[PDB]
Order: C-alpha cells, then structure tokens, then sequence
C-alpha cells in the first residue's frame, strides 16, 4: 500500500496526456533550457 | 482532449496504414525535394561517395483531411509510424542510415 500513493499520481499524470503535442501548443512557445556537462573531449580525427 | 488530440484521434481511427492512398484509383503522386548538406569524400578504391541530406517528401492522403480552424499539424517522428510512407529506397546505396540521436 505505500507504493500505491506513488503508483496512483504516476498513472493520473498519464491519464489523458497526449505525448505527440508540444506543451502549451495553442497559447505559447515552449522554452527549452539545456546545458552540457561535457564528461570527456575525446580524440579529433 | 483539446482540439489537436481529437483531431489526430478521429484521423487515425478508421486507418489501415498497409493500403496506400487510392490503392484501386489511381496513382499516387509523390512531389520529393532534397538538400544537400555536405557531399563527403568520394572513396576511390572502394568506389563510393558519402552524401549528407535533407530528403523530402509530399503526397496527398484524403483519409487525413480535417476541418477545423487549425491548418497545418506539425508533428514529431512519433507519427510516422501511424501512417503510410512510400518504401523509397536508393538503388545505388552500398550502406545507409538515418540520424536517431536523440
Ligand atoms: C536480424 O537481427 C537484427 C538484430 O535483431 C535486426 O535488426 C534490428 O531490427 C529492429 C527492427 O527494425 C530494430 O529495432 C528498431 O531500431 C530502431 C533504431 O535503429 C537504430 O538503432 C539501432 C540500435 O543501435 C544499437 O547498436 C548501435 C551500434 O553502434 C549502438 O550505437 C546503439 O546505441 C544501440 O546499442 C541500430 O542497430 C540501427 O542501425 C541498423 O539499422 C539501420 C536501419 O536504417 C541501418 O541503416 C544500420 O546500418 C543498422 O543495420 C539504427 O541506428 C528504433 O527506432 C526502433 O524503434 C521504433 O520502431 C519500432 C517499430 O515500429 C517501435 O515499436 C518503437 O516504439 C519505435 O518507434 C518510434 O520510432 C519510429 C521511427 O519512425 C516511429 O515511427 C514511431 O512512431 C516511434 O516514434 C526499433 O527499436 C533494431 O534496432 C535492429 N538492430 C540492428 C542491430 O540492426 C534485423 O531486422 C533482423 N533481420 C531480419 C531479416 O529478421
């Protein structure tokens, strides 16, 4: 029962959610923040 | 729900992705388009080139036509493999493939 709690929010964020549209696809424009964490500069060809 | 959820749900319902558009009409005509990005070295000994592009297609599918205020859906790869696609193939290719990173 105490992974249920879990199990029921992880299965109502998925109720309904369609994967194949942006977020905010009829009002905004959907920023992406990214950064890179370069672990190692391997060898140039 | 929405307005693009139903839209592509009411579109893909009814939909054999094995048939072709006008399988017993007509042929399909298909506008392609290219662009090259960077032809890469032209191998001598082995015979080949490598070529970097854009390819691009464009063919009409009256089972995905909708009415609403919404004219062009842009979608993702995700898709792809809901629809039908033209099995283009390069006759002249030693090796290919696409990009799927990420
Ligand atoms: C004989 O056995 C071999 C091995 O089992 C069979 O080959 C395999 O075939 C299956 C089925 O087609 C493939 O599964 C699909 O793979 C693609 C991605 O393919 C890319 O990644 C492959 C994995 O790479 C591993 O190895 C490399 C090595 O460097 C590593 O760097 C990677 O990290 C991985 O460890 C890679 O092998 C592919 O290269 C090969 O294939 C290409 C084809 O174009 C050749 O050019 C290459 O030379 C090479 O041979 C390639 O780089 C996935 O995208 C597929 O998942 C999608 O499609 C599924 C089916 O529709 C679907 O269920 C999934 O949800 C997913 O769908 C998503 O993407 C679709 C794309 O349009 C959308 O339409 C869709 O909506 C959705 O968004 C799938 O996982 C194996 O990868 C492939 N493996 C190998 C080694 O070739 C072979 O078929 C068998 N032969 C016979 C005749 O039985």
């Amino acid at each position: 029962d105490n992974t249920t709690v879990f199990t029921r929010i992880l299965d109502r964020l998925l109720d309904g959610y369609d994967n194949r549209l942006r977020p905010g696809l009829g009002e905004r424009v959907t920023e992406v923040k990214t950064d890179i964490f370069v672990t190692s500069f391997g060898p140039v060809s | 729900e929405g307005d693009v959820t139903v839209i592509l749900n009411n579109l893909l319902e009814g939909y054999d992705n094995k048939l072709r558009p006008d399988i017993g009409v007509k042929p399909t005509l298909i506008h392609t388009d290219m662009y090259v990005n960077s032809i890469g070295p032209v191998n001598a000994i082995n015979m080949e080139y490598t070529i970097d592009i854009f390819f691009a297609q464009t063919w009409y599918d009256r089972r995905l036509k909708f009415n609403s205020t919404i004219k062009v859906l842009r979608l993702n790869s995700n898709m792809v493999g809901k629809i039908w696609i033209p099995d283009t193939f390069f006759r002249n290719s030693k090796k290919a493939d696409a990009h799927w990173i990420t």
